[PDB]
């Protein structure tokens, strides 16, 4: 196919794990400059877990209470609650930040995940943020506090740090404005997710991803506008389609349409009769536009 | 349930 | 579901990468200590490409022919004052040890491992995954021009198994490169020929670590009481597409967490590698043989 | 066929 899970070079990230304790809880926390984020149920001992009350918790709380460690030694000289995230402030300023920005991915979008626990950086993989805000990932115990990502030029963007596993492989996390991905509470009540769904603008992608690789058999002249593929997307769980100029991009180099592509989708996802596609018996979508745009072209 | 991490 | 592909990190390895260039030819090396590795076809001018003759390239070239530059990380002034050839690799020698060279091996991959790749364009890395190794000598990766020199590993602690150098595209979206000793995988060549596979097949160790998966997910409608013995399998597999079976302490592990017996699960592929009969497992209609009994221990339990 | 990358 050429198309593989890839994630960026982790380098960057891993020189900004760090690992926090306050009370029993220990997990990551990511140090950037002179500040160190980690999740804020790190506060709350066990027997809260199922109503914290994270206020009077951050009150009970000094300085001292918060043991920072690069697994140097870090002093915390400062805290602040930011929505479910902790903002530490710590002595020194981390020899190695790299350029970053703080932006919330929308679903549909893939970033990379660095798994870490104890501070410890343990390994990476790419997941595509659902329709339902949750992500499919591979998390245990120990686990919080590792980071997610994406990368423009020399600038990372982070946009994820790990908080919860909502039901079987099912997780989410905050973004860095202290949001939780979404509205979910990091409480350990049982809580609804909404239903998942396909990822239409993916899904095109990774059809035209075929198409480069000559699986083209599910190609036919019929066309579905955007519009009413739209209006069939709400009926049959899948996420309403927007374009973009990198969809254009590979729209142009195939020469097939999009809307030949929305057509197809519709017949393929009541059946793949028999055949293969990349190959799969069912359809992909956890390849972007962009993914596919940069593994197999140029670009 | 949802399970802290 | 939980079971996700997991590369390690690559921050260490991301500090070997260095581009090397000789004529107008530029490609990926990795430097370790003094000594800077790439593939010999840096050396090959594109009308000789189908049919290349290293032992005479290599003559035509000095040391003078050979530069190195490290792009990202640390930056270093590096000179080659020595150049020599390992099968299909190049082993140059410069005169600055790399100071973040990590502790490290050099193994050969076997069909059903995993390992992970640091994709390189001019010295830079642009993207990790991980494959595993085919049972056809192959690996599906994802690798564009000036991707060559790219290296693949795996981890031991802190220790850094090198096992993979990329070479080349046999087919869409098949690949493959040269262990650090200078053999390729496969025995594929480095010339611009057509180049036949051998025929794919499933990796049974791999297979039997996913189905290990189902169970621990409360998907076991495949198990049975029957099982295969080991051996009966081994000859059935030669048949049938099948790599041998060989067992593993985590496999074992595996075995034990779940109650299940390993010939139960050989047992259970006989039935299922003609098709699931309109079920599913975990949540596909066909056998799945990318992950690892390491996979699964590390990703669904503690290990 | 083979393509040296």
């Amino acid at each position: 196919s050429g198309l593989v899970k890839m994630s960026h070079p982790s380098g960057d990230v891993e020189a900004c794990m760090v690992q926090v304790t306050c009370g029993s809880m220990t997990l990551n926390g990511l140090w950037l400059d002179d500040t160190v984020w980690c999740p804020r149920h790190v506060m709350c001992p066990a027997d809260q877990l199922s109503d914290p009350n994270y206020d009077a918790l951050l009150i009970s709380m000094t300085n001292h209470s918060f043991s920072v460690q690069k697994h140097a030694n870090l002093r915390v000289v400062g805290h602040a609650m930011q929505g479910t995230l902790l903002k530490l402030t710590v002595d020194v300023a981390n020899p190695s930040t790299p350029a970053y920005t703080f932006t919330t991915v929308k679903p549909g979008a893939a970033f990379s995940v660095l798994a870490c626990y104890n501070g410890r950086p343990t390994g990476t993989f790419t997941v595509v943020m659902r329709p339902n805000y949750t992500i499919k990932g591979s998390f245990l115990c120990g686990s919080c506090g590792s980071v997610g990502y994406t990368k423009e030029g020399s600038v990372i963007n982070f946009c994820y740090m790990h908080q919860m596993e909502l039901a079987n492989g099912t997780h989410t996390g905050s973004a860095f404005d202290g949001t939780m991905y979404g509205a979910f509470m990091d409480k350990q009540v049982h809580q609804v997710q909404l239903t998942d769904k396909y990822c239409s603008v993916n899904v095109v992608a990774w059809l035209y991803a075929a198409i480069l690789n000559g699986c083209a058999w599910f190609v036919k002249p019929n066309r579905t506008s955007v519009v009413s593929f739209n209006e069939w997307a709400l009926a049959n769980q899948f996420t309403e389609f927007v374009g973009t100029q990198s969809v254009d991009m590979l729209a142009v180099k195939t020469g097939v349409a999009i809307e030949q592509l929305l057509y197809a989708i519709q017949q393929l996802y009541t059946g793949f009769q028999g055949k293969q596609i990349l190959g799969s018996t069912m359809l992909e979508d956890e390849f972007t536009p962009e993914d596919v745009n940069m593994q197999i072209m140029g670009v | 349930x949802a399970v802290l991490x």
